[PDB]
């Protein structure tokens, strides 16, 4: 049948072995996710770290949930942030509503290139397109690494995870829907 | 102005769960409030300022009255009731049973000079720990009376001619 | 574009629109280059970047590594690409930490530290020789290993075994010994049958024992005979005696200094010359305000 992963907040989390080599021009992140009530403020999902450097360490791209108030951590949305190597300012896609506690939500993240566009349950929910060309060298290749479930510094998510899908390539809005209606199979 | 619910306590129970019980924080603190219970913070920071003037003995005595005083404070504001009377009450029991325990008639049988030479008599008049200060630290020593007493006629010469003039003598 | 006379604004996008009016053009455009940043950091780590052009679009920028990082890649230039961004770099600075300076009465425990190849973040144990020891212990306890690591410069944590410095002697024969080396490594101490010699090994023990004011108030109960210990103390409990025999009166320490502690005049061989009252000085002593949470000015020593 269908099996899925709790993640709890004690610390349990994965991590992506280097025999798959990770994505560099183009991604798309599909995942079937169900999240709990209360999550911390810079709570992850699934992210792309390096580990071989010291002077800027928040490479990459992340998905996760946070809120778009750092004053008041009111209204709590999913986000994903992206920062190539070869930019200077990493920019943040947030939702147009708070997340749902209790419901299977199908969270898209796709990045071409050009714009990264983020689909909550099927729909283009924010678009930007400040992040320009290839996220990282091909020469540090194996130097990132892929996390699922949390970070280094001990950012836990709680919930569930059903179905995890990572592309190669950016897919259009009609290909998520398919994924969505086909599930896993 | 009987209650103290024209100044919220919220702001100032958070001034006080935040703030360090080692320095005048508390007092700092406490000093704005409805009820005019001003002057705590006055004798904190008076006695932190001519702290050197005074021996190991005094010294030692300042830091525990003021660890008392700012552990009181922090300790029996949970459960009271909201009226200056009974604020008025509070405070004055609980710098009367500090002063008692910490033996202030040793510190002032040590150098009565020093702490009857640096009070001022402005602000003396309207800020009642002040009042209950000086009305106990009379009661330890004759000699330290004759000098508050003889500090209060100056003062009397400096700012106030009316008590001078009239029962310079008793009777 | 830097506009001249107009009513309306449209945002065409990359392109513009620009009309003829009475004679004149309604707009100046003028299509600058993009200005890609000053490397700095961010694009390589640990090198330094020297633009022979600019910092416009399609210049190229040198960078060269640090002495102790190497460089792998047939080419080290950076290109100011169309996106107002650097390009990839196709060689980077790898840090590689160099062979280790010799560290003196050391032994070298990993074959792997002889070598010069050395990556950042290895870790090289080295013993103690006997007769030597890390600093950090006292003469009970006896560490004889420690562990380098080689640092973000690309140098190596310092670390050296210093000697064992022997036990001090007795002060029945004190003040008037004489050792070979002193506190160092293979002390013979002998004064002008028992032990003539005393060895001060490598474990640091000793072998043999030596055979055959004003101020200031001691009350001993022997007085000039041998053997008792006398309760040294000033005239004022609040003063504190200290042994200053380097020329050092009340007022001449500095805050830095640590100076030795009191001790009780024992009567050694002939005069009790070794402690003497007229050096060990009455100063300023410390007052019971530890961990009150008062910083004290006093007692800021």
């Amino acid at each position: 049948p269908s099996r899925a992963l709790y993640f709890s907040g004690r610390g349990e989390q994965l991590r992506l072995r280097a025999d798959l080599e990770l994505p560099r021009d183009a991604f798309t992140l599909q995942v079937w996710l169900r999240a709990e009530g209360g999550q911390r403020s810079p709570a992850v999902i699934t992210g792309l770290y390096d580990k071989c450097s010291y002077i800027s360490r928040d490479r990459g791209w992340v998905v996760g949930i946070h809120t778009i108030s750092d004053q008041d951590n009111k209204d709590p949305r999913y986000f994903f942030s992206l920062k190539t190597d070869r930019a200077r300012q990493v920019t943040t896609i947030n939702a147009h509503r708070s997340y749902l506690p209790g419901q299977w939500v199908y969270l898209a993240a796709t990045y071409d290139g050009q714009f990264m566009k983020l689909y909550v349950n099927g729909a283009q929910v924010a678009t930007s397109g400040e992040q320009v060309g290839g996220i990282f060298s091909p020469l540090t290749q194996k130097c990132k690494v892929l996390m699922l479930g949390g970070s280094a510094l001990n950012h836990n998510y709680r919930g569930y995870i059903e179905h995890f899908s990572l592309w190669k390539v950016a897919r259009t809005q009609r290909e998520i829907l398919s994924d969505m209606e086909t599930h896993g199979a | 102005k009987g209650r103290l619910s024209l100044q919220n306590t919220a702001e100032i129970q958070h001034c006080l769960v935040n703030a360090g019980d080692v320095g005048c924080g508390v007092f700092e603190c406490f000093e704005n409030n409805s009820c005019e219970i001003r002057g705590l913070h006055g004798i904190c920071m008076t006695f932190l300022h001519n702290a050197g003037k005074f021996d190991a003995q005094g010294k030692s005595f300042i830091k525990d009255a003021l660890k008392c005083k700012a552990h009181a404070l922090r300790h029996r504001f949970g459960c009271i009731s909201r009226k200056c009377p009974a604020i008025r009450e509070m405070v004055s029991q609980l710098q009367r049973e500090c002063y008692l325990k910490h033996d202030l008639c040793a510190a002032a049988q040590e150098n009565t000079r020093v702490i009857v030479e640096m009070i001022h008599f402005k602000d003396l008049l309207l800020h009642e720990p002040y009042v209950d200060l000086v009305n106990l630290l009379l009661t330890c020593g004759e000699e330290v009376k004759e000098a508050i007493t003889h500090s209060v006629q100056v003062q009397c010469e400096q700012n106030w001619g009316s008590l001078c003039s009239i029962l310079s003598f008793c009777t | 574009i830097r506009r001249d006379d107009e009513l309306i604004k449209s945002q065409t996008g990359p392109s513009v629109t620009v009309t003829c009016t009475e004679g004149k053009w309604n707009k100046q455009v003028a299509c600058e280059p993009v200005d890609c940043s000053i490397p700095d950091h961010h694009q390589v780590y640990a090198a330094s970047f020297s633009c022979p052009e600019g910092t416009t679009f399609g210049s190229q920028c040198s960078f060269q590594c640090r002495h102790p990082a190497q460089l792998k890649g047939n080419n080290s230039l950076l290109t100011c690409m169309e996106d107002g961004l650097w390009s990839f770099p196709e060689a980077l600075c790898e840090l590689m930490c160099l062979a280790p300076p010799p560290v003196p009465n050391a032994d070298l425990q990993t074959a792997r530290c002889r070598e010069n190849k050395h990556k950042v973040g290895s870790f090289c144990k080295y013993k103690c020789k006997p007769g030597y020891h890390v600093p950090g212990s006292s003469r009970k306890s006896k560490k004889r290993a420690f562990k380098t690591q080689c640092t973000q410069d690309g140098s190596w944590q310092e670390g050296a075994c210093v000697p064992v410095t022997c036990d001090p002697p007795p002060p029945k024969f004190h003040g008037l010994y004489q050792c070979t080396n002193g506190f160092q490594f293979n002390s013979e101490c002998r004064i002008k049958l028992g032990s003539n010699v005393i060895h001060c090994r490598k474990d640091g023990t000793w072998n043999g024992s030596f055979h055959v004011n004003s101020n200031l108030k001691l009350q001993c109960p022997d007085g000039y005979a041998i053997g008792s210990e006398c309760a040294t103390s000033c005239l004022d409990h609040n003063s504190e005696s200290i042994i200053l025999p380097m020329n050092v009166t009340v007022r001449d320490i500095p805050h830095w200094l640590n100076p030795t502690r009191v001790e009780r005049v024992v009567c050694t061989a002939g005069l009790k010359w070794y402690p003497h009252p007229a050096l060990i000085h009455c100063v300023k002593g410390c007052e019971p305000f530890m961990g009150d949470n008062y910083c004290d000015a006093i007692n800021n020593r």
